[PDB]
């Protein structure tokens, strides 16, 4: 039932389903009380298209809750290829650029900071780019200037929860997944009492940020490689965070901007207080 | 994040109580052995590079498949990632050792690896072997250092080992 | 020119132009060599909104650069 | 939970860095300081009962009207929940003493304090006066660096409430 | 950021030299007086709220124009900003006092501050006065605290004053 | 510049917070440890040069081809710039000892080290071997906590170069 | 960004005209010499590290003050920065050796330089000296390479020089 | 302004990188291609006059009604501004041919096209039909790779307008 | 993996754009250049055996001391792993030749190079000297644009190691 092979038999579109079952579907044949196996708390099964409506109806009745439906063939092509991003190409900005040096930087900051969503030409931050070109500001400010912009506020903040925002923030600004439940919490409390702007500053003035990017380096991916004071399970979070080269942050998804890192998963790396 | 005191405090609070005279003296003893603890953490910090290097040389001595094409420590990019992970784990083990709590180790970091590396297809037993190699050498250093006062560090050497063993178990 | 254009997309209320002697404590070329900077960025003029004024200053001092000036933006 | 140990570890981790002599020197402070801290802790622990009853009463003696009918120092339940609350504060003070930092106070009493007190119509003034009294009596249970420690944390609570 | 040692080091380095026996003993003395210094910083931290409050009550007692409409500490929003600035300055003065050097105060707080206030229309002379009142009360506390060992703290009281006086001068 | 004092102040500032008992305990560590640190500093200060000439030579004795013609341990200028460089390291070690942290080493030698050494064809191995030797001799100039301090910082440089 | 063709196009457009037969053949000639141009750019790329290194060795040979304490290429952090922007002038001059127009410099290198190095107190002539040395060595390489067909590259060597000379002039 | 040369330079700069064999190979394409491009350019340049009058007329022949009174193909000024506009397109086509990329078209005609045409009540259909006609006649002025180039850019404009 | 083809496609994709004449001109460069590249590739491929043994030896002849006992050019395993490593470089050079860009070199040898070499005590100087020698001999196996290509990539590796 778990992770599948193959698709169809006569022909179908296999969908794999996931639920949470009562002892009504599955119980042991024991002398007392009806219980399902504790590890099949959420169970998944792959069903071809016709049997599918009948299965969902049954599951819902006898008590289960469907958690997901997704085609099997989507889910057979693995996990993302990460070769482009295991070790990236660094893009920095020199004192006295040749101009198109500066052209390189802007295109990359865009891609990285905005998480590969398209920024259309009406959309670009032109006055701010003027500033970088004249020196005036360094490659750090545009990383900070873009983040406080409406375009950044609008595709990533306004329409999703704070859990999601912060998780995106780590990916964009720091290039790495969020290590602890404390990190999520520490941030949510800051936004709540100092506002959005103070909270944005907190990733860009951090010691972690400063070491790796310094001030003239565009933030680049770095979570597919071992880092310091990183729990070990933050390397699996990175797969959940980045979905491949053609994937992007996208707020235009049918289901909306949502999570990607399970809250249960974060707790595995440690729980304390505050 | 927890340390050994913070852990005591959380358990006391869950009773609604001031710390037990039991717990108080357990913590008085941790303060008693704290100079030794500082030397033990210092032993690791002061030889971090060699601990990783020596573990590494030996890992690939044993498992010459990792450095062939097709192998998970080939080409340079992957070897650098593997060397980096060795450092990351040695780092959090040293943090746990300063703290007296695997709350920055077992708690603050040993979970997804098993499934993730099994998914990445990375042989967990070999990864556990790398941690064992670091462990051997790290403890070597904890036990035989530069002009530290002579005494018994076996309690601390054990505790360091359990942090190395947590990591190994969690990953394999 | 960092001669602020308009409100420099800060929106907010007043605009303060703050200059700091930012370090190598902060910034740092992606280069292999020594968290430095590209001479020229010794003083960093920057325009912020009144709501975001306090947070920024706190993280400037916190990361070591020292404010050199402050003037209302207009 | 904020202690000297967790703070230096946090600062190392966030720079991807092994603990160095800067961080270990810091830790030695926390360990050298444990004796005074833990003496304060033991004295506050065994006197808890009376420190709490002393401070509870002092809240009524300084705010006489609280103990009249229709008021929040009247009836068994208010007066019971008061003793409990001061007891919570002393408890976390001892924890902060033992832990080597304000963490226990920050996480269990300071985070959220004002919102709670404001919804429940609890005046900080009472709590400050409970603590001012506890501070008066702890003057003769301790002295030297144990007293300084006790004071540090009592004062920390009073500033949290102002 | 500098502290009193770091300052010594920077001046030595500009000579290309190991620290002078002159400078060494100046720093040995700072270590000598460091318990007193910790009490002095602790005096401020332990009474921060009252120091700000008492300074405040007195500032508006003197300058009743600030709390009239038209005044820079009216309405609630502006008073909260003014109370906040009093705290910020008291905070960086305490940092300088732990450090034995004014630099954190000058670099993170005082640099640009006057020009900010003038842009805002905030009367700098009133702000200078609020700083003078914080100084009076802060030093009051440094000099008369809870069961500290009796001795002479005048050197430290002076140094704290110069940090308050730097801020005042810089702002007025 | 990283010292116990600057670290705790940085951590307070970044949370918009007065120094509290956690941070002052930390500072006491740094002040309590000054005596041992500064004894190490005085001993390393007065017994100084010869350490440089000893290590310089040892680089040539371990890499003989070094002191041969056409090589980088040959002629007055290379051998002069070598002594100078080891002297820079010992200088910053003493500074780090006196300062209470790695700051002086981090800011003046570690930041940029590899880029510089790589452009100028300077092998870290020499510098590690200079430092390993300095570590051998400092075994009999100091003992106890002054030696541990000296060691902490020498080892810190060796790890920076590996 | 402009190249030599784009420049032609902008000037034509400002007349409201299709390119003049004058301008057409000037550009036909650039295409004529383009293999040589590719070798010239390749000469710089293929020896970038040595060009910077050799310029550097010689800069500090001449100006031994920069590597003393007090000097702008001391300590490692600042020496690394020096090596980096020497790389900078080299690469931007090499990218210019391509467009047939200085604007990549007038728009950036010649723009704002008044409030740069000068603001910092960085001696521009010493930066220009490093630039001048990069020029000598870079052109050396453009003129004497690995098995390139023999011919005359002086036109391109001049043009490369003017890019080095633009940078020097702009900075000093 | 987008050309093969500017594109590879932009890509190098943005990775902080010298031009390498990948980028120089690219440039050789642009230089090898110049001959065909520039032949197309010369032919389009000298025939400009008639190519423009041919396409202008064809807009009226395909949209007969445009030339009636009260319409936008009537009177000297409309018909004058039309010839001019097609002339602008042919001009930028020749520029794009000479430049080795779409830059001149992107920067001077494509950026903003629809907003302008929409405010001024200019139908793209006319312009597509002007260009379709120009494409018909350029079939016999050129052949081989010069024709392919001319076509590439004419078609690029037609797609910009659909 | 960086090739002229992947680069232009990447640049199109990132602007949400079909490949246009700019990008196809670029591709023609890469295809026109394949003949010289692939001749270099075939010559480097069949001479691999001797190019590797030639460069390996030259590392020992230039650094004589490496071959003494206790050193890293001694014993079968060091000398075996050396030949292998130079063979890796030549292999990726041929790949970069065939691929039309530095991608194979960037992804399989450059990314991570210094970290690895630094942990394993491998001096770049050896590798530069291996490559300088390979460059000397490839002077008489090739000429014209195949030699220029071979050179481009050998030099690219030497700059990666400096
Ligand atoms: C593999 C061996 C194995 C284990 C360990 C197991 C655990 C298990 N405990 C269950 C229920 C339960 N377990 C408890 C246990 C407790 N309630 C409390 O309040 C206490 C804290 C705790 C007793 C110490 C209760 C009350 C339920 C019933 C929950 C319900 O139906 O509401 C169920 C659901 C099925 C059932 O009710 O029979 C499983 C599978 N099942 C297994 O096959
Ligand atoms: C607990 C009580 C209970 C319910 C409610 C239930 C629903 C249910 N409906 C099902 C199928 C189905 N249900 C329908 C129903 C419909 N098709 C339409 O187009 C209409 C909109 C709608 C009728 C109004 C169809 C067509 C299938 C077969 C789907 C397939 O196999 O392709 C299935 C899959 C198993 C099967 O086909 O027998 C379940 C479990 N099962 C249960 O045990
Ligand atoms: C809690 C302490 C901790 C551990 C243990 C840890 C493991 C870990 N290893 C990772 C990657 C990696 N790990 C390796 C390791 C190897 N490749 C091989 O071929 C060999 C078989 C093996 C070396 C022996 C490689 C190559 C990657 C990068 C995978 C990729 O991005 O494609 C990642 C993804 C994030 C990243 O790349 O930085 C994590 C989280 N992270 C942690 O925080
Ligand atoms: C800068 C941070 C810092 C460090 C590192 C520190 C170390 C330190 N280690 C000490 C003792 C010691 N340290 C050790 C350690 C060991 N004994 C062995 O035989 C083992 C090889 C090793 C096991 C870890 C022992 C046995 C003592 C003496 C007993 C004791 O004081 O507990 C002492 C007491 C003075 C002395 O006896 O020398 C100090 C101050 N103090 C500090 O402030
Ligand atoms: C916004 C991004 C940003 C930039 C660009 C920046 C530049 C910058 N360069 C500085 C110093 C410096 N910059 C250099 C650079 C050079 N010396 C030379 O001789 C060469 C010509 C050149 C290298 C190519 C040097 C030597 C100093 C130190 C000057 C001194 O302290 O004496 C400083 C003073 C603070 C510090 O030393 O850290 C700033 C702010 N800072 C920034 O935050
Ligand atoms: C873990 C740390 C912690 C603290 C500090 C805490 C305070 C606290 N005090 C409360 C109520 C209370 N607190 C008091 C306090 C007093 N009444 C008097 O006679 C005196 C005036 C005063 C004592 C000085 C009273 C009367 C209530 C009942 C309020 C109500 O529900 O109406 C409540 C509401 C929930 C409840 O009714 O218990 C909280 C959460 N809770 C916590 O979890
Ligand atoms: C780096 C640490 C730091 C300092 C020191 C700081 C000062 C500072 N004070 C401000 C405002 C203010 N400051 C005051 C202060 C006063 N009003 C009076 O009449 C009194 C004389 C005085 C109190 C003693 C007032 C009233 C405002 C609000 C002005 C307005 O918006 O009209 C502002 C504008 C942003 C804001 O309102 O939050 C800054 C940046 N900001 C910082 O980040
Ligand atoms: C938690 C951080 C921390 C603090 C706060 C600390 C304080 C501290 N203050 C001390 C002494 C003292 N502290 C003072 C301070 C004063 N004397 C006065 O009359 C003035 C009112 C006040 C001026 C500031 C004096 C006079 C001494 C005794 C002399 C000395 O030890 O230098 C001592 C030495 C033991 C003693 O004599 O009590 C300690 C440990 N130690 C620490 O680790
Ligand atoms: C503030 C801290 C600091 C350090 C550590 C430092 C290192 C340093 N060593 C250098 C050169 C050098 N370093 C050496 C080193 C040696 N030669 C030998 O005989 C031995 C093998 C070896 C000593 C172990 C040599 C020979 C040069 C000259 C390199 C050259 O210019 O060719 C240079 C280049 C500038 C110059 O030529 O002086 C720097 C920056 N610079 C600094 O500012
Ligand atoms: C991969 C990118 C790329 C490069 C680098 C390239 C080079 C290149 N250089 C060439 C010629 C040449 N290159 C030079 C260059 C020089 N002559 C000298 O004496 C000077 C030392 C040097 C000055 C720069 C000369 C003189 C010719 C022959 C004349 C010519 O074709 O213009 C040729 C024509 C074939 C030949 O005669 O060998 C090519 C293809 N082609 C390309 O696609
Ligand atoms: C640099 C590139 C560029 C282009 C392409 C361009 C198009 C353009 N065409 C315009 C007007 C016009 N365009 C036309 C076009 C036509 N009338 C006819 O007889 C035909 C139906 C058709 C030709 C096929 C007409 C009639 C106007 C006048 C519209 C008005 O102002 O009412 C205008 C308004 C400003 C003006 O009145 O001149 C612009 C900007 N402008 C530019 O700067
Ligand atoms: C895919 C591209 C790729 C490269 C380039 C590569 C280099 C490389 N060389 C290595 C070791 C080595 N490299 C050498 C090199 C040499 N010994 C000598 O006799 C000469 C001095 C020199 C040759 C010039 C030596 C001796 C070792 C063994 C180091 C050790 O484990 O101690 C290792 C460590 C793993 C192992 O022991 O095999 C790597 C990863 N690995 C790769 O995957």
């Amino acid at each position: 039932m778990n992770v599948l092979t193959t698709s169809s038999q006569r022909g179908g579109k296999l969908f794999k389903v996931t639920m949470t079952l009562s002892p009504a579907l599955s119980h042991h044949p024991w002398p007392s009380l009806d219980t399902y196996e504790p590890s099949q708390n959420s169970y998944s099964v792959v069903v071809p298209l016709d049997r599918l409506l009948a299965e969902m109806t049954y599951i819902k009745n006898k008590g289960g809750r469907v958690l997901d439906i997704s085609p099997a063939d989507l889910e057979a092509l693995g996990p993302p290829d990460i070769s482009s991003v295991a070790i990236p190409l660094k893009v920095e900005l020199w004192a006295k650029a040749d101009v198109s040096d500066v052209q390189a930087a802007i295109v990359a900051a865009y891609k990285q900071i905005f998480g590969n969503t398209y920024v259309l030409e009406s959309e670009r931050l032109t006055s701010a780019e003027s500033l970088l070109r004249n020196g005036s500001i360094s490659v750090r400010e545009f990383v900070r200037l873009l983040a406080k912009s409406e375009l950044y506020k609008e595709r990533f903040f306004f329409c999703t929860s704070n859990n999601r925002f912060t998780e995106l923030n780590f990916k964009h600004f720091l290039g790495r997944a969020p290590y602890n439940q404390s990190e999520i919490a520490a941030h949510l409390d800051r936004y709540q009492t100092f506002g959005y702007d103070a909270e944005i500053d907190s990733y860009i003035d951090s010691d972690e940020y400063i070491q790796a990017f310094g001030e003239n380096v565009v933030p680049y991916y770095r979570g597919f490689k071992s880092q310091s004071g990183q729990t070990v399970e933050s390397f699996n979070r990175m797969f959940k965070l980045y979905r491949g080269d053609a994937g992007s942050d996208t707020n235009l998804n049918l289901q909306g901007q949502k999570r990607r890192v399970d809250p249960k998963n974060l707790l595995r790396s440690g729980r304390g207080i505050v | 994040m927890q340390d050994a005191f913070t852990k005591a405090i959380v358990a006391a609070d869950l009773r609604g109580s001031f710390l037990s005279e039991q717990e108080l003296n357990q913590l008085t003893n941790l303060v008693k052995e704290s100079n030794k603890r500082l030397d033990a953490v210092n032993a690791i910090t002061g030889n971090a590079a060699e601990i990783i290097s020596d573990a590494a040389h030996k890992l690939f001595a044993e498992q010459t498949d990792l450095i062939r094409p097709g192998g998970n420590a080939y080409p340079n990019r992957r070897m650098a990632a593997c060397l980096r992970d060795m450092e990351i784990i040695l780092r959090y083990v040293s943090y746990a050792l300063l703290a007296g709590d695997a709350s920055v180790l077992e708690d603050r970091c040993l979970n997804g690896l098993k499934e993730t590396y099994v998914a990445l297809g990375t042989p967990t037993r070999s990864v556990a072997r790398a941690v064992q190699l670091m462990k051997e050498t790290a403890i070597g250093y904890v036990n035989s250092p530069s002009g530290v006062t002579r005494g018994d560090c076996s309690a601390l050497v054990n505790e360091a080992a359990t942090y190395f063993d947590k990591a190994a178990a969690s990953i394999a | 020119m960092s001669v602020l254009t308009g409100d420099n997309q800060q929106r907010g209320s007043k605009l303060f132009k703050i200059t700091i002697a930012l370090s190598p404590t902060l910034a740092h070329h992606p280069w292999p060599g020594l968290d430095t900077h590209e001479p020229s960025q010794s003083s960093y003029s920057t325009i912020v909104s009144l709501e975001r004024l306090l947070p920024e200053m706190t993280r400037i001092k916190r990361n070591g650069g020292r404010i050199l000036e402050i003037t209302e933006g207009e | 939970m904020k202690t000297v140990i967790t703070e230096v570890i946090a600062s190392a981790d966030s720079q991807g860095r092994f603990l160095n002599n800067t961080e270990l020197q810091a830790a030695n402070g926390r360990f050298q300081r444990a004796t005074a801290s833990m003496e304060a802790a033991r004295a506050l622990t065994s006197n808890a009962d009376s420190l709490v009853k002393g401070a509870v009463q002092e809240v009524y003696n300084k705010f006489p009207y609280l103990t009249q009918p229709g008021q929040m120092g009247y009836g068994d339940t208010n007066q019971a929940k008061c003793a409990r609350d001061i007891s919570h504060y002393l408890r976390f003070i001892t924890y902060s003493l033992v832990a080597g930092g304000t963490g226990p106070l920050d996480d269990y009493i300071v985070a959220g304090l004002r919102e709670v007190n404001r919804t429940f119509n609890l005046s900080p003034s009472w709590y400050i006066e409970a603590l001012k009294h506890i501070k008066g009596k702890v003057g003769s249970q301790l002295s030297g660096q144990p007293l300084t420690e006790a004071n540090a944390y009592i004062d920390y609570c009073i500033n949290a409430l102002s």
